C-alpha cells in the first residue's frame, strides 16, 4: 500500500527498493491515515448521480479499515431501502460503526428497489466513509460520505499536521423517497411534508431545495387535503458546472395523485 | 514516481476533523462519565495547498485505493488497524533488519564525528610518541 | 518526573494473578480438550515493596488513567491490544528511526572496542613501517 | 500513555524527549500491563459506598483494553439491575468478557433503579476490571473489580516479574437486594434466605455479615412464615477506619412486612 | 535444535493455496463490486522437498502446536493476528534494543569498510606530514 | 512460539538466546504462517476414524488464529449434528469464518449424538482449518480440515515462496448419516439418495464410495418403495495401507427397514 513522503517540497509516492537515510521516522505519530471525500475531486454530489455509482453484489464479504482524520463534507447520504415486499435491503450498522461526523447536508433517502444482491458496494472502487472507519459496503440508516484513504509520513518539521493546531458545525437532513432504486430507471421525490412531494431532477442543488421548501411552506402550496400532492417545477430556472467551494426565487405554481406543475 | 492530480477538480483547501489524544484535558473532561458525547470528541483545522500538498494528497488517495482494496480482500480480519504500525516495522526492518555495513549504500550509520576524533589522536602522537630521537 | 503516592493508603504487598505462556506443560495439559477450564489457567505470586515498587505502581496506574482513557476515546477499535507492541515500536524508532551519527547525544553506538583496535594497529607501524631509515 | 521505568532504584514515569541508551528493551516480554485494584489505595469497599462511584450516562460508547496481570481482590461486585417495569438495565457481557478471576467476596446485588442512561460508567475515571480486559462500563451479572491499569518496562534483571516464579483460592457470594439504585436515596437489604432480609449500613464488613448469617441461621431467627421478614441490627456494635490487609458476636433480637429489631 | 520428521508419513509435495496482495490486477478486477467472489481470490503453487523443506515443515508445524495452543489460552483476543508482526518486533529488539557495542558478540555493525578507509588515510601522512625533515 | 529458519541448507527451529547477524529479515513479507493438513502426516482420513479424534468439552473458550497459506486438501468434513431432542449441537459459524477453500472430498455428516459439552475440540491438540483462520473448535455446517500451523522466516533468496509464482479445482460433497456421534459406539450410513443408505466401514475409500454410488444408481438397486432401504456390502473386496498421494467393481446384491446385503 503506497506511502506519501515529502521530498524536494513536493509530496510523492515513496518507493521501497531504495528508501534513504535522510528520511526520518521518529515515532508512529508521524504516520497518518487520511480520508478524502470524493466531492473534492468534483464528482456530482446530487442524489440520482451519487446513487448511480453504487450497486448490489453477492459473494464478496465486507471489509472495514480505520483512518485517523477526515475531510469536513458538504454532502452525505443515509439509506433506508426496503425491497418491494417489506424486506430489509441494507444490513444493520455493526457495533462501533457511526455516521460520518461532519456533513453539511445529509441526503436521507427512503424508498424501495429491486436490490438484487447481499451487499451494496461502490462501483468505482471507492469507500463509504463512516466515523474513522472506511467500509466496502453501505449500512442501513447510517450517514456516510464517498471517498478514499491515503497513508503518509509527515517530516517532523510538520509532525503535528492534522494532530494538533472554529465558527461551528451546522447540519441539515434532506428527506427523499424513491422507487426502482439501483436500476437505470429510478424515480426520486423530495419530501417537504408527509404528503407534499416534489419531483426531483439532477440539476437541483441543496440550497435551492431548501428555498423550494421555504416557498411551498411560506406560500401555502402544502396539500390541505389528505391525498399525496406531487408538485413539479418548470424547466425555466437555469445554472449553466460550478464546484461548491468556488462561490433567490420569484415564481408561482398552477394546480392539475394530484400531479400539478410550477 | 511523483504524483500528478488528474481529477476533474481539486478543492485546494482541506477542512479536516480528527481526534485529540492529548493527555491534558480541562480537568474532568477526560472522565468518560462526564465526557463529551460521541458527536463532540473532535478537533478541526484548515490546511492550504502550500507546496501543493492538498492536490497531491487527493490524487495519492485515489492512486492508493486499488493497492489497498486488494490488500483488504486478502485478509480475513474484519476491521484492519495494523496497517500503519506494520508500515513502521518494515521501515525499521529495511534499514536495521540485517548487518549494517558502515559506509555501505544501505547503512544509516554516520561515522564522521568519530573519524575526526581519530585524526586528532594521531596529530597528538606525531608531536611526542615520534619525539623518541630528541631527548630531555 | 518521579512518582509519589498521594493515595489515602498504599497496600505495599502485591498478590497477583497472571497466565503462563510457558511452552512446557506436564505433557497433555496443553491440549485444550484436556486443558484446565477457564477458572484455573492462572499462576500467582507475591511481590513486596522492595525499592518502593508497589506504592510506585499504584500511583503510576492512577496517574496513567487520564492519558489512557483519552486515548481510548480517540480510537474506534472496540478492544485495544496493540498498545504495548506500539510502545515497543516507538522505542526502536526513537533510537533507530533516522541516521545514527556515531558519538552524537542521541546515538546508541558504542565504538570504544573499535578505537582500541585501531590505536593498537598504529603502535605496530611505528616499530616497522617507520623502520625505513634503519635497514638489514 | 505514560510508561514506568526503574532508574536509581526507584520507579518513575519515563519521558520521551530524552530517553537514553543505558535503558534496554530486549524483547516485548519486558513490557507489562498490570491491573491494580482500587481497594489497595483504600477506597471504601462496602456496597453502598462503592455504588456511589458509578452512574448511568448515554452518548459515550464503551471501550475495552487488555491487561496481562491483575491483583488478587478482596471485594468484587456482580450487578443484575432491572428498571421498575421489568426491563434490563445493564447490557449482556459481550463474547469473551469473563468475571474478574480472583475475588474473596463477590457482592451480588439484585434490585431495581431508575437507570437514567444507556451504560454504567465509573464516575472517578476508573475501570471495571474483568478477566484480562478492562472496560469503561458494567456488564450485567458479570463479576468485576474497580481499578486502574499501568504499563511498565522491566529491566532484564527483573524481566520475569509477574510472568514466572500457593495456599489456595477461596470465594464467597454475598446476596443483596436494593431499590432506588444509582440515586442518592437508595435502600439495600442483605439476603440470608428467600424471605429473611437484613437492613444494611455502611460500617458492616463482610466477615460480620457472614457471622450475622451464622447467627440468624444458627439461632433460628429465619422467618418460619411465608412473609418477608425484614430484620434490623442495634447501633450497639462499634469498630472506631482500618484497611483490610492490616490485621465475635454475643447479642440477640426482639420481634415487631415484619420490620423487627436486634 | 534441528527438525526430524517422526510422522507415520510425510507427503513430500506441497500443493498450496494463498492470496495475492499484488497491487497490479487486470484493470477492474481490484474493484470489489466487480471482483472475484470469495471462492476465487486464491492463487496456487507446488513446492517439492528440495533441501527437505516439506518434511521439515510438516514436523515443525506439529512441534509448534503446543507452544502455540498454550499462547492462545493466555490471551483474551478472540482472533489473534498480531503474532507475526510481534515476532518481527522482537527480532529488531534483540539486535537494536540496547546500546550496540561495535565488535561485540551481539552487535550487527560491520566496520570493515570504515577501517580500510582509515589505514589508507595514515599511509598518506607517512609520505608528506612525516616529510618535515626533508624540505623544498 | 517457535520459528523456522533455513541454515546449512536445512530448516530448523531458531533459538532466541543466540540468533546471529548473518540472518536477515528485511520485511514482514519474509514471515509466513502456513497451515499443513494432518492427512500429509498420514492419519486415517475416513469419517469414523476422523471423528474419533474429536470430542465435546465445556469450560474451555474457543480461540482463533490466522494463517496466510494452506495445503490443498483431499479430505474435509462438514458437520451438522443435532442432539436427539432436535437441539443444535454445534455453534453457528461466527462472522468471517468460511469453509476451507481447497477440498477434493467434503464428508458432509448429518446425524445425532449425545454431545455432552458446549464445544467440540480436537483431542490430539490439532486445529480445525477454515478459510485463513484456524480454530480450536468445530462450527456447524462449515467445511474444515484437520491440521497444524507453522511460522517461518524465508531467506530473501526465497522470499516469494508461497506469495508469488493450474489444471483446476474439482470438489465433491459426500453425504452421510450417523447416530451415537462422539461415543465409542457410533453407526454411520452413506447416502445415495433420500432412502437408499449403505452401511459404512473404515476401509471404504471415497473413490469406491463414488463407484458404489455409480453401481446402485446404474444397476437399479435404488429403493423403488417409500421405505428406507439399508444396503450392505460383502466383506469380499480387499485393499491390503497406502497413503493417497502414492498412486474397478464387478459384483451384484441379494435382497432381505429392508436390511439387505451385496
Ligand atoms: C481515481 O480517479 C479517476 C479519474 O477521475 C476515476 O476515473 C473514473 O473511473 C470510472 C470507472 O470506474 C469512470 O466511470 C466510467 O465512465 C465512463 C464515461 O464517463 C464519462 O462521464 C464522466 C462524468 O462527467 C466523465 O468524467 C468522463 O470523462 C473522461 O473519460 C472519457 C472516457 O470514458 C474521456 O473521453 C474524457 O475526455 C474524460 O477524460 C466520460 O466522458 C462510462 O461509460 C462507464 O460506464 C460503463 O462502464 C461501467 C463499468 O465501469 C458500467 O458499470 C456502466 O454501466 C457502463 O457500461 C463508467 O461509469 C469515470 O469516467 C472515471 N472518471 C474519469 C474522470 O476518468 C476513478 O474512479 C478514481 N478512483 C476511485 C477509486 O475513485
Ligand atoms: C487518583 O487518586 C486520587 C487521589 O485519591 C483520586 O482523587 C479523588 O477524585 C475524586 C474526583 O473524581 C474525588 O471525589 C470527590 O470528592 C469530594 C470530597 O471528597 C471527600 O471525601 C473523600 C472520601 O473519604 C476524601 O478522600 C476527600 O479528602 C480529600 O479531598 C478534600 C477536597 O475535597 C480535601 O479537603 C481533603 O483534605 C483530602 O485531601 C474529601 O474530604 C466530593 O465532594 C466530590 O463530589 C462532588 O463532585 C462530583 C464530581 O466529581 C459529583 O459527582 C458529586 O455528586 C459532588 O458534586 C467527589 O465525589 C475524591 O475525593 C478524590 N480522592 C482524594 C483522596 O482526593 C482519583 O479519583 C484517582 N483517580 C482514579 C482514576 O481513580
Ligand atoms: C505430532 O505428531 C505425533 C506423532 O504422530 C502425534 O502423536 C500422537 O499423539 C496422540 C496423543 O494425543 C496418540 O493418540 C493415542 O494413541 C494411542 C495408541 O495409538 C496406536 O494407534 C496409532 C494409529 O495407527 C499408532 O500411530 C500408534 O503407534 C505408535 O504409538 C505406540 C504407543 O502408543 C508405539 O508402541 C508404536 O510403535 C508407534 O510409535 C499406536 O499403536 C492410544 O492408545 C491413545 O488413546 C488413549 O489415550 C487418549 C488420551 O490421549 C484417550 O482419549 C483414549 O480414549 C485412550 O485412553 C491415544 O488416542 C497417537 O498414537 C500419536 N501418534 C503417534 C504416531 O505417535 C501428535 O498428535 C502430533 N500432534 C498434533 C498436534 O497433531
Ligand atoms: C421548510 O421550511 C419551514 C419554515 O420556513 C420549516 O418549518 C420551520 O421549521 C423550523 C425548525 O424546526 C421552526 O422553528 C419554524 O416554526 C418552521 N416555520 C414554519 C413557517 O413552519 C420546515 O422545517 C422546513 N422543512 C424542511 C424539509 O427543511
Ligand atoms: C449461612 O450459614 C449457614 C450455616 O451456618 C449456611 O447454610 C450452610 O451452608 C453450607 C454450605 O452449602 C452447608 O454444608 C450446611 O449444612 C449449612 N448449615 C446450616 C446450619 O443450614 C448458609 O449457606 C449461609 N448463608 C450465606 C448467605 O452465607
Ligand atoms: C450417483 O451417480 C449418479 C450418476 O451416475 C448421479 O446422478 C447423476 O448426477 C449428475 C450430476 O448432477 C447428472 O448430470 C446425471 O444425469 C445423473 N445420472 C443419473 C444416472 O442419475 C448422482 O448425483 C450420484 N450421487 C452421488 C451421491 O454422488
Ligand atoms: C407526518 O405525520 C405524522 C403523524 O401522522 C407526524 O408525526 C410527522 O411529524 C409528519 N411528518 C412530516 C415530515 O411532516
Ligand atoms: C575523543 O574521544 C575521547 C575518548 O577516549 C574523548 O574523551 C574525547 O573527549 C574526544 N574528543 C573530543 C574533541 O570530543
Ligand atoms: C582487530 O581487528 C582485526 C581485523 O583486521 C582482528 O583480526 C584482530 O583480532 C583485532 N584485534 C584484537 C586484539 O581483537
Ligand atoms: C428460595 O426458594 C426457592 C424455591 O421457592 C429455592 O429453590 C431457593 O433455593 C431459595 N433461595 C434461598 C437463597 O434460600
Ligand atoms: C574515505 O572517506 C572520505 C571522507 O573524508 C571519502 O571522501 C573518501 O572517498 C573515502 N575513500 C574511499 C577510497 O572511498
Ligand atoms: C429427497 O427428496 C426431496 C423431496 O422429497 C428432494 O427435494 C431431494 O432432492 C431428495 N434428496 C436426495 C439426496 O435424493
Amino acid at each position: 500500500i503506497p506511502l506519501g513522503v515529502i521530498h524536494n517540497s513536493a509530496l510523492q509516492v515513496s518507493d521501497v527498493d531504495k528508501l534513504v537515510c535522510r528520511d526520518k521516522l521518529s515515532s508512529t505519530n508521524q504516520l497518518r491515515s487520511v480520508g478524502l471525500n470524493l466531492e473534492g475531486n468534483g464528482v456530482a454530489t446530487d442524489v440520482p448521480s451519487a446513487t448511480k455509482r453504487w450497486g448490489f453484489r453477492s459473494g464478496v464479504p465486507p471489509k472495514v479499515v480505520n483512518y485517523e482524520a477526515g475531510e469536513w463534507a458538504e454532502n452525505c447520504y443515509n439509506l433506508e431501502i426496503k425491497k418491494p415486499d417489506g424486506s430489509e435491503c441494507l444490513p444493520a450498522a455493526p457495533d462501533g460503526i457511526r455516521g460520518f461526523p461532519r456533513c453539511r447536508y445529509v441526503h436521507k433517502v427512503s424508498g424501495t428497489g429491486p436490490c438484487a444482491g447481499d451487499f451494496a458496494f461502490h462501483k468505482e472502487g471507492a469507500f463509504f466513509l463512516y466515523d474513522r472507519l472506511a467500509s466496502t459496503v453501505i449500512y442501513r440508516g447510517t450517514t456516510f460520505a464517498e471517498g478514499v484513504v491515503a497513508f503518509l509520513i509527515l517530516p517532523q518539521a510538520k509532525k503535528d499536521f492534522f494532530s494538533s493546531h472554529s465558527s461551528g458545525y451546522y447540519s441539515t437532513t434532506i428527506r427523499y423517497q424513491a422507487t426502482g432504486f439501483g436500476t437505470n430507471e429510478t424515480e426520486y421525490l423530495f419530501e417537504v411534508d408527509n404528503l407534499t412531494y416534489v419531483q426531483l431532477e439532477s440539476r437541483f442543488t441543496p440550497q435551492f431545495l431548501l428555498q423550494l421548501n421555504e416557498t411551498i411552506y411560506t406560500s401555502g402550496k402544502r396539500s390541505n387535503t389528505t391525498g399525496k400532492l406531487i408538485w413539479k417545477v418548470n424547466p425555466e430556472i437555469d445554472t449553466t458546472e460550478w464546484a461548491f467551494w468556488e462561490t433567490r426565487s420569484e415564481e408561482l405554481s398552477f394546480t392539475v395523485x394530484x400531479x400539478x406543475x410550477x | 514516481e511523483a504524483i500528478v492530480n488528474a481529477q476533474p477538480k481539486c478543492n485546494p483547501n482541506l477542512h479536516y476533523w480528527t481526534t485529540q489524544d492529548e493527555g491534558a484535558a480541562i480537568g474532568l473532561a477526560w472522565i468518560p462519565y462526564f465526557g463529551p458525547a460521541a458527536e463532540g470528541i473532535y478537533i478541526e483545522g484548515l490546511m492550504h495547498n502550500q507546496d501543493g500538498l492538498i492536490c497531491g494528497l487527493r490524487q495519492l488517495a485515489n492512486e492508493t485505493t486499488q493497492a489497498l482494496q486488494l490488500f483488504l480482500r486478502a485478509t480475513p480480519e474484519l476491521r484492519t488497524f495494523s496497517i500503519l504500525n506494520r508500515k513502521a516495522i518494515d521501515f525499521l526492518l529495511q534499514r536495521w533488519g540485517g548487518t549494517c555495513h558502515i559506509l555501505g549504500p544501505d547503512c544509516c550509520i554516520e561515522p564522521h564525528d568519530l573519524t575526526k576524533n581519530i585524526t586528532d589522536k594521531i596529530d597528538q602522537i606525531i608531536h611526542d610518541f615520534v619525539d623518541k630521537t630528541l631527548p630531555d
